């Protein structure tokens, strides 16, 4: 039964090491969510600092890949940082070779191809991570593209990842069934963040303080993460209506 | 490199135009009287080349090939800045030994663009440019008549007038004017032999020989067909 | 580090079977149905856009891919394997042909190059076979229209019409009854849509079906005018609206 | 253009007696018309009762003596502290010098 | 399976220990060192009477002052001999002198542990290296596939080794002549050999300061065998 | 089963058992700690005196990287030395290209990516050490701890080895009782106490205390070993607290 | 590159891959070598399980390495081609550098060295081939016959056989070959070689190949009829 | 058990069995003792013969004029590691005109041994080493294990029955450290130490091997009648 | 490490057999039968396509018979993809020889080259062997018309008539029965088709299940012509020989 140890086909045509890499994805017990506005793309992720000896400012699963592209990761931090360092290198090389900023969907494809290689080559293991790339692309506009250990990737109107992804996914599905549009019809990113947090609260059935969340926002020509005080301002607005 | 050629590029209202003469030379001898110097990198990115003719053709095809694969990979229409970056980094690596001097022009989702590139890998930006042995004659016309906010018709006129200056005044240039117009939101229109001001006059005499004039030793049929059945 | 797997991972079993190839074909069997039909004046290739989630934008996932202006490809099996094969197929059409002969390869020879890549993943050190079967449709001046199937082993066969994946056995029987050597391209598209409906459970429309053709030259898709000999690509992906129009005459 | 060689002057003299040998050399080191040092030792005790001097370009001279001294050290390591005889040292120095046949040590060596 | 360079729980390399078993199956080779020279003798052990026994080469010259006998998988010894000859000649080229017997032996033993996943396995042959140099006189060394070499006054290797070594324990003393050593090798070879010892199935050799390494003629050895028979019948 | 016989193999749980077994080697090692203070960091380690024949103060465990970073580790000591050697190469190349000494977060990732790389293949073994390291850069003091998996975070206080539970509890008290912060000299005293308290898990043999520190005011942002009078003062403070 | 140690020692001191290579030799068709006073004869078995064979073009069992040396074998046919090619290249290299053709012993020593190398190199298996190498040294009239095997050991033989049922034909040769008086003529040597194969072969038809090598590069292969005459004469003397 | 097939595999309790098996080879090796004062450092080694016809295997190797070691375990591995030390001592002198510090020599040996414990295909070294030396900080004694662990000590012993000598040195610690400027008395203490590890056999003239290095004493090895004075 | 997953494709069994070669030969025994017959005035190659479909485009299809050059052709039995790798290498070797010597490569030299490539995969590299057996039909001016076969071991032999693939035991007996040395191409064509018709696992032998080729000096005067038969031409020869 060595077909379960390396990335070769089982008699059923399955790759067990890929399937087990998907399971490692949920080891952190963290859920993330991404949505698109008119002018922006917002990604939120749960933040859990279980040890009091930790410096909470260094605990993060959101990465600034380039000026325009942001990436949230679902999976263990070592593999997350492995993927983060590579994505940063790939995005910088692209700009140097081709003279324009690497698009979000193209970076996703590139990282998906790298992942595909790990599912075909035996000496390389898959990374136990799911990567959600976000930006406001200069051609396609607000963009969400997500990659997994199988080397699969696709664009999203909105998406969710983690142990309780299904609850969040269905909640988001129900909203877009009502509105009948592919995005959050809102001018400011602040309100799109408020929408994202509100619908995660509804889906998970939990309340959040300023230290329980992590937020990334993509606008035209920049991606940035919110501070605890920026998130606090967001939580206050949610509670006041 | 090869001394010869007049090529220009001119920006206008809603796009860019490039033009070239049609003479290729080997020393003082005219090899081809109707050469095509306007090369396609991609449907809406065109370039014109001076210097070593094989190098301008080869470097255009290579980058054009890689641009096509890049376009397919990214699901995006190719950009002029990508062609420029790939051309310059290739040329720089070869230290001038690839004798390609190009004017690169085109339209893409970002807008309309006009660049020049020199064999050692340096590039420049401009509203009007000229390259080749007839570049000084062409630039004289461009510096005399260029203005901001040219129309399509004015830019075609200026470009071809600049090529004509090269045709008449530069010995390295001659014959016809080729033009390619790249307008935003439109197909690029390649105008081969846009002007033809150098048709040879009828000869005084016909030099058709009487049949049997040439002395022949042997005749034989050449078998161009494959080995036959039966 | 270093790749220390320099030995074959696919080997002959006592019965003469190449296990990893058989298992790759099993993965293809589980895949979504795709098909191809050849007409007198064109070829059609089609498949279902099985969207993994309704929040996913399935237009961003292309199952039918342009390889050259006159050649297209569709698959059944593992999507990620297909995607990298399309990247390699596009590049090899340039490196081993267009940069040599100044023209795009004929369908049969590009198929031959893709087949070789798939064969090598069946014998080279430290790799598994590709878990896909490809259907490649194309046109070239001297061979006309053609349709080929390529399997995980690297074997390829030319077809008048065929299907691969989930409901291929039933679909091939359906195609045998309908196919003749006098079909026009519109007739082949009609038969393709009829055949594909049988293997599709849920929604059946232009947004859930991906369909492309190899037909007449499209000068409107060339992007430039002025060269008479350049008349445009023969590969054309049908729009969501174009598919729905033909679903009313179904 | 870069010239990898130089001339540090100096003169050396070796004489073999019946049961003794002397190796002498002046202590002056020069370039062109300048004195670098009035006392820069040029003849060296290399162990095993062997003395050596490599006169000419002093950088090559110092490099050769250094490598030979090192060769004496490793001869002891590899061959059970056997004394390196003068004839064996001479053959060894030939190989040190011929190793740079196409980029020579610009020196005249005497042991 | 398991690594080729794996240690056993006792702290021994499996492959080295197994190669020692292959050497136990080899034909007997004996060496005796004296102040008049070192004698080397071997059992040829032809597998059939049609095999021309003088083509069996289990005693070999490395240099004029160094000889060598082998036991075990004798095909493995060829590259070891090639290395030994090259090392001996190379040192003479570099230093205008003879190489020490110990230094030669050490050079050969450096090859031994160069195996892994370099060669794929250890050598399956043991060597008796005998010679003379000015510093340490007449010497006999036993080179193993472990990379270890011991100096010996007398040593036997191969299938009859422990019986022969017990015999060498009793017979060797520091005043042995070259002639006495020759007969002693013949006597002990005759004791441990399956077939009856003669000049065609056994071979003698020696190394002296004056004449260097010499493989004995079959006629010369035949006389020493006859001399042995008579002196054993003498009591 | 068999998933634990080879590095980089995912178990059906999604776990890398070989990395988890490396943690067991870390847990078997001596206690080492790190304390982040007001303008720097303090490192301390328990050194078991196996015999009287060990020369006191000679077998130094804490290591410097560049001139501003200190590193201490528990588990297989040779593995820790290998990691520091790499860290020194990383710091050298960073300073070569960018001139400025490597920032502590930058350095943390260099070690992290290298340790993570040893969980990607079956041809290598994971590191049998957890490393506590840090120092002072342009943005102030930083303390990190890095595990065999390649996982690392920033810390206020850190502990690893056999007496880590004891040490952690002591560190948690300091964090609660000093929200404003701890001075460098206080942190040295507290580090001595914590190692002495953590030595109860290793009570069979006696030990030797080793402390180092980087502080903006006390050491000019350079890594230095605590020696002589300052070390004795910390030992006395520690001995007073256990009695 | 593929570096796996395939040939390794077992607890009892055996290298099984080398020993299993000998089992491939045991399966191969029988080959025999007999040296006379002024010649060497190489006899080879052809299994008659394959008819409809084209004997003009089918690889012959005896191969010339040079104009004066020949090589026959028992075992894997494909493996033997690699050894034959290497030997032929070395034979020309020797002539080029030493300005003298190889001795039979030298050529044997080279082939045996290649075989040994393949028993302690990573990523390779031993040759499933044993060889008989025969000929005459340049300007020498003394017959030479050597044998090699997968392990890489080699030796000289007055007469030898390898391959399937070689135990039987060696039995014959050991009682029929006298060292004090070897086959004095070509006839006597060929006769003794054909006799030795007839102990094992089956039909004396196209199953026996005979090649005679004499001094000064005089090598010739006997035809079906010539061999058939030996086969006829042997059994007519046997009917008594 | 299932985790001792190679050096690249941890056991479920975090052990490296191939390294532990390499450590076992040292325990089978012959006893050797190391001890030092403030002026000198001494190695004493019990050499082992194959039989009565054979020589006694040499145990002590000189690395430089100021440094050397004694071995216990696989002798060829000691030759590899001592060759590496010779080179490193040599590099330091040639490039920096500097005698290699004994502590730095220990660090280099640790790192060399470590690489063989973390990679596939290789094996750990199967030998233990006792390094003595005199440098700019006085006399030194190191103990090397092929696990990579190197330790600076006043005195120690490795090999079979080394525990007896190690206990003796632990008792005598306060006496032998004070033997300054008296080489003969320091060697006596080492010969008395190694005697606590002997059974059935005693120290003879071709059995005993002694090495010493100190303030004005180059690393020198004594064998044969040169050690009869200490028997 | 990686050793754990190594099948060791290049090792002897205790009986001295190459496992992977033997198992590759087992694979080939299930492939469609290919037959080669050599006559005085030419060579015939006949081969059975494996259970086909009515929707297979036969006139553009090739799985059995391949051209190596104008004088040499091969019939394939086994993995088609493996065969094409070797076929392209053989095509290159033939051209290399033609460039070097300015003469067409002799048949055996080409056959030996391909067989040596197969041999290499059985002795070194740790890769699986090619699961292919070839029948080589060719002509050169030294030996004239020649038939060879090679198999995954890299062993090759010459033949007057030979079969590879499925039912070779039955096919070889039938060929051995009816083959004669003075036979002509037209007779050999009939023998090949009759042999396939009897050994086939299909219910009947039809044109759509066959590939057929002849190498004839039936090319106008002293030269050789290769003829890869078209589907209609296979249908005609089946009627002519009285099989359909
Ligand atoms: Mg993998």
């Amino acid at each position: 039964g060595y077909d379960r140890h390396i990335t070769i086909f089982s008699p059923e045509g399955r790759l067990y090491q890929v399937e087990y890499a998907f399971k490692a994805t949920n080891q952190t017990n963290i859920n993330s969510l991404a949505v698109r506005g008119k002018d922006c793309t917002v990604v939120i992720s749960q933040k859990k600092v279980p040890d009091k000896l930790l410096d909470p400012t260094t605990v993060s699963y959101i990465f600034c890949i380039s000026r325009t592209i942001g990436m949230v990761v679902n999976g263990p931090i070592p593999d997350a940082r492995n993927a983060a360092l590579r994505a940063k290198a790939e995005a910088a090389e692209f700009r140097y070779k081709y003279g324009y900023d690497m698009p979000c969907d193209v970076l996703a494809k590139r990282m998906a191809n790298l992942s595909q290689i790990y599912t075909q080559r035996a000496y390389m293991r898959p990374l136990g991570v799911i990567l959600t790339f976000v930006s406001v692309d200069e051609e396609l506009g607000p963009s969400i593209y997500k990659t997994d250990p199988a080397g699969y990737y696709v664009g999203y109107k909105a998406t969710a990842t983690g142990p309780k992804q299904q609850e969040i996914t269905t909640n988001l599905e129900n909203h877009f069934k009502k509105s009948k549009i592919d995005h959050i019809n809102e001018e400011s990113w602040e309100k799109v963040v408020e929408f994202a947090i509100t619908h995660m609260i509804d889906a998970l059935g939990t309340e959040f303080s300023k230290n329980d969340l992590e937020v990334g926002v993509a606008t035209k020509d920049k991606f940035f993460t919110l501070s605890a005080e920026n998130i606090e301002e967001r939580l206050v607005a949610i509670a006041e209506q | 490199t090869s001394v010869g050629t007049t090529i220009v590029g001119v920006k206008f209202n809603n796009g860019v135009v490039i033009a070239a003469d049609t003479r290729s030379t080997q020393g003082p001898i005219v090899a081809d009287k109707n050469c095509a110097k306007l090369h396609r990198i991609s449907p809406k990115i065109w370039c014109a080349g001076a210097g070593t003719a094989a190098d301008t053709e080869a470097v255009t095809q290579l980058i054009g090939s890689n641009i096509e694969l890049h376009s397919l990979y990214t699901s995006r229409e190719p950009r002029v800045v990508s062609a420029l970056q790939m051309l310059k980094q290739h040329l720089f690596k070869y230290q001038g030994h690839i004798g390609a001097y190009l004017i690169v022009a085109g339209v893409d989702p970002t807008g309309s663009h006009l660049f020049s590139i020199h064999a050692h890998g340096s590039t420049d930006v401009g509203y009007y440019l000229s390259l080749g042995s007839g570049s000084l004659a062409a630039m004289a016309v461009l510096e005399s008549h260029w203005k901001q906010d040219l129309t399509k018709e004015e830019a075609i006129k200026l470009a071809s007038d600049a090529i004509q200056a090269g045709i008449w005044n530069d010995l390295g240039s001659g014959s016809n004017v080729d033009v390619c117009v790249m307008e935003i939101g439109k197909d690029a229109e390649y105008l081969r032999n846009y002007l033809t001001p150098n048709v040879r006059e009828e000869k005084q005499k016909s030099y058709k020989f009487p049949r049997g004039t040439t002395a022949v030793l042997k005749e034989s049929i050449v078998n161009i067909c494959d080995i036959q059945e039966e | 580090m270093t790749d220390r797997y320099s030995f074959s991972l696919t080997t002959f079993s006592p019965s003469g079977k190449l296990g990893q190839i058989d298992y790759a074909l099993t993965a293809v069997k589980q895949g979504v149905t795709s098909l191809g039909i050849k007409a007198t004046n064109g070829v059609v290739i089609a498949t279902e856009k099985k969207s993994s989630s309704p929040l996913a934008m399935s237009e961003t996932l292309s199952k039918v891919s342009l390889l050259t202006p006159d050649i297209g490809a569709v698959y059944s099996g593992m999507g990620p394997d297909y995607r990298v094969l399309v990247d390699k197929s596009r590049k090899v059409a340039h490196t081993s042909y267009k940069r040599i002969y100044g023209e795009y390869p004929p369908t049969k020879l590009l198929v031959s190059e893709v087949a070789k890549i798939m064969q090598e993943a069946t014998q080279s050190g430290g790799v598994r076979p590709f878990g896909v079967s490809l259907l490649i449709a194309g046109h070239d001046e001297f061979n006309g229209f053609s349709l080929y199937q390529v399997d995980p082993s690297g074997s390829y066969f030319p077809w008048k019409a065929t299907a691969i994946g989930k409901g291929s056995v039933a679909a091939k029987t359906f195609l045998e009854k309908r196919w003749n050597d006098e079909l026009e391209l519109e007739d082949a598209i009609h038969i393709a849509l009829l055949t594909l409906k049988e293997s599709v459970e849920g929604e059946f429309n232009g947004d859930t079906i991906e369909l492309a053709i190899i037909g007449d030259e499209n000068p409107d898709l060339l992007g430039y005018t002025g060269i008479p000999t350049d008349k445009g690509p023969r590969f054309r992906k049908l729009t969501s609206q174009e598919i729905n129009d033909r679903l009313e005459a179904l | 253009q870069f010239n990898p060689y130089g001339d540090n002057g100096g003169t050396i003299l070796g004489i073999a007696g019946e049961d003794f040998a002397v190796l002498a050399g002046d202590t002056r080191n020069i370039t062109d018309y300048s004195i670098n040092s009035r006392y820069e030792p040029k003849v060296f005790d290399c162990g095993d009762n062997i003395v050596m001097s490599a006169n000419g370009f002093a950088a090559d001279g110092d490099a050769l003596v250094k490598r030979f001294k090192n060769s004496v050290k490793w001869y002891h390591f590899d061959h059970n502290d056997k004394k390196l005889s003068i004839n064996s040292a001479a053959r060894n120095i030939q190989h040190l010098l011929y190793g740079k046949r196409f980029f020579p040590y610009y020196v005249h060596t005497i042991i | 399976d398991r690594g080729v360079s794996t240690f056993s729980p006792e702290g021994r390399l499996f492959q080295v220990e197994y190669s020692l078993e292959a050497i136990k199956l080899g034909s007997t080779a004996i060496g005796i060192a004296t102040k008049e020279g070192v004698v080397l003798g071997v059992e040829k052990r032809a597998t059939s009477p049609l095999l021309e026994s003088d083509s069996i080469e289990k005693i070999v010259e490395i240099d004029r002052h160094i000889g060598c006998a082998m036991s075990g998988l004798t095909a493995d010894a060829r590259s070891m001999i090639e290395h030994a000859r090259t090392a001996a000649v190379t040192h003479n080229l570099y230093y205008d002198e003879d190489i020490n017997v110990e230094s030669l032996t050490q050079s050969v033993c450096d090859l031994a542990l160069r195996f892994g996943e370099l060669m794929s396995r250890p050598f399956g042959v043991a060597l008796l290296i005998a010679g003379h140099d000015a510093d340490d006189g007449y010497q006999l060394f036993h080179a193993e596939p472990s990379g270890t070499f011991y100096r010996y006054n007398a040593k036997a290797i191969g299938s009859g080794s422990e019986g022969a070594q017990a015999e060498l324990l009793n017979e060797w003393h520091s005043s042995l002549t070259l002639k006495e050593a020759e007969l002693l090798v013949l006597k002990i070879l005759k004791q441990v050999m399956e077939e009856k010892l003669d000049e065609n199935n056994a071979q003698l050799s020696c190394i002296t300061k004056q004449d260097g390494f010499k493989i004995y003629d079959n006629e010369k050895t035949a006389e020493l065998i006859k001399e042995l028979k008579e002196k054993e019948a003498a009591e | 089963t068999g998933y634990d016989l080879s590095n980089s193999v995912f178990s059906p749980d999604g776990r890398n058992f070989q990395v988890e077994y490396a943690v067991k080697a870390v847990e078997n090692g001596t206690t080492s700690i790190g304390i982040k203070c007001n303008d720097g960091v303090v490192f301390a380690v328990e050194k078991l005196i196996t015999s009287k024949l060990l020369v006191p103060q000679k077998n130094v465990k804490i290591q410097v990287v560049d001139r501003h970073i200190g590193c201490v580790y528990s588990g297989l000591i040779p593995d820790g030395r290998h990691l520091v050697n790499r860290g020194r190469e990383e710091a050298a190349s960073f300073k070569k290209l960018y001139k400025t000494p490597i920032p502590i977060p930058a350095f943390a990732d260099r070690l992290g990516q290298y340790v993570q790389a040893h969980t990607l293949y079956n041809s290598v073994r994971p590191f049998g050490v957890s490393t506590i390291f840090g120092g002072v850069d342009k943005n102030g003091a930083h303390l990190y701890m890095l595990e065999p998996s390649g996982s690392y975070w920033g810390y206020k206080g850190a502990a690893t080895g056999k007496g880590r539970q004891s040490a952690k509890a002591e560190l948690e008290k300091l964090v609660d009782h000093h929200p404003e912060g701890l001075s460098a000299r206080e942190a040295v005293k507290q580090a001595a106490k914590i190692i002495y308290l953590a030595h109860e898990d290793n009570k069979e043999k006696d030990f030797e205390l080793e402390i180092s520190w980087c502080s903006l005011s006390e050491t000019n942002g350079l890594h230095k070993f605590v020696k002589g009078d300052l070390l004795q003062e910390a030992i006395d403070f520690a001995q007073k607290e256990i009695n | 590159g593929y570096d796996r140690a395939l040939s390794i020692f077992s607890p009892d001191g055996h290298i099984f891959q080398v020993e299993y290579a000998l089992e491939a030799v045991k399966r191969g068709t029988c080959a025999v070598g007999v040296k006379g006073k002024n010649c060497v004869v190489l006899g080879c078995e052809r299994r008659s399980t394959l008819k409809l064979q084209d004997t003009r073009i089918t690889p012959s069992k005896v191969s010339k390495i040079d104009s004066h040396v020949v090589l026959s074998f028992s075992g894997l046919n494909a493996d033997s081609r690699i050894l034959i090619e290497k030997a032929r290249v070395e034979a020309q290299s020797h002539r080029l550098t030493l300005e003298d053709p190889v001795t039979v012993e030298y050529l044997t020593r080279y082939v045996a060295g290649v075989q040994q190398r393949y028993t302690q190199s990573g990523g390779v298996r031993p040759f499933g081939v044993s060889t008989l190498i025969a000929g005459f040294d340049p300007r020498d009239d003394e017959p030479k016959l050597y044998q090699t095997e997968p392990s890489g050991i080699y030796s000289s033989w007055s007469a030898q056989t390898i391959g399937r049922n070689s135990k039987t034909v060696r039995e014959f040769l050991e009682k029929n070959y006298d060292r004090k008086e070897p086959p004095a003529t070509v006839e006597e040597c060929v006769k003794l070689t054909v006799r030795s194969l007839l102990e094992v072969v089956q039909t004396g038809a196209k199953n026996i190949e005979i090649t005679v090598v004499k001094p000064d590069s005089d090598i010739v292969a006997l035809s079906s009829e010539e061999i058939n005459q030996y086969v006829t004469q042997i059994e007519q003397e046997k009917q008594e | 058990n299932n985790y001792d097939g190679d050096t690249v595999t941890f056991s479920p309790t975090g052990r490296l069995f191939q390294v532990e098996y390499a450590l076992e080879a040292i325990k089978q090796g012959s006893v050797t003792v190391g001890l030092r004062s403030n002026t000198h450092a001494v190695l004493v080694a019990l050499k082992r013969n194959a039989d009565e016809l054979s020589s006694y295997q040499k145990k002590i190797i000189k690395c430089d004029e100021h440094m050397g070691l004694s071995l216990a375990g696989l002798a060829p591995d000691a030759r590899v590691l001592s060759n590496y030390l010779r080179q490193q001592c040599n590099y330091s002198s040639l490039v920096f005109n500097r005698k290699l510090a004994v502590e730095r020599a220990g660090h280099l040996l640790c790192d060399k041994a470590q690489k063989n414990t973390q990679s596939y295909g290789g094996r750990p070294y199967g030998v233990g080493l006792l390094i003595i030396g005199y440098d700019k900080s006085g006399a030194h004694l190191l103990e090397f294990q092929p696990s990579g662990n190197v330790t600076e000590l006043y005195g120690t012993a490795i090999g079979a029955r080394s525990q007896g000598a190690k206990t003796y040195l632990e008792r005598t610690l306060d006496t032998f450290i004070k033997i300054d400027g008296n080489p003969d008395e320091l060697i006596k203490a080492g010969v008395e130490a190694i005697s606590q590890s002997l059974r059935d056999e005693s120290l003879t003239v071709d059995n005993l091997s002694i090495a010493i290095v100190g303030k004005d004493t180059p690393f020198t090895i004594y064998d044969g009648e040169a050690v009869a004075k200490y028997i | 490490g990686s050793r754990r997953y190594d099948s060791r494709t290049t090792i002897f069994s205790p009986e001295g057999r190459l496992y992977q070669v033997e198992y590759a030969l087992e694979s080939i025994s299930h492939a469609g039968t290919a037959i080669g017959i050599m006559a005085s005035d030419g060579i015939v190659l006949a081969a059975e396509r494996k259970v086909t479909s009515t929707l297979l485009e036969q006139d553009t299809s090739t799985e059995k018979l391949y051209k190596l050059n104008d004088k040499i052709a091969v019939a394939v039995a086994g993995l088609t993809a493996d065969a094409e790798i070797l076929i392209n290498t053989a095509r290159i070797h033939a051209q290399n020889y033609l460039k070097t010597y300015n003469e067409d490569i002799p048949v055996e030299i080409l056959v030996r080259r391909l067989s040596d490539i197969k041999q290499g995969y059985t002795q070194h590299g740790g890769l699986r062997p090619f699961g292919v057996s070839f029948i080589y039909a060719g002509y050169d001016d030294r030996y004239g018309y020649q038939l060879y076969t090679s198999n995954p071991s890299g062993n090759y032999t010459g033949w007057k008539a030979i079969s590879v693939g499925a039912n070779t035991s039955a096919a070889q007996t039938l060929l051995q029965m009816d083959y004669k040395d003075d036979m002509k191409v037209d007779d050999a064509i009939e023998l090949a088709l009759k042999t396939l018709s009897k050994t086939t696992d299909s219910s009947a032998l039809t044109y759509d299940r066959l590939e057929f080729a002849t190498i004839r000096k039936g090319a106008n005067d002293g030269e050789v012509y290769q003829k890869i038969f078209k589907p209609q031409e296979i249908k005609d020869i089946l009627v002519k020989t009285g099989i359909t």
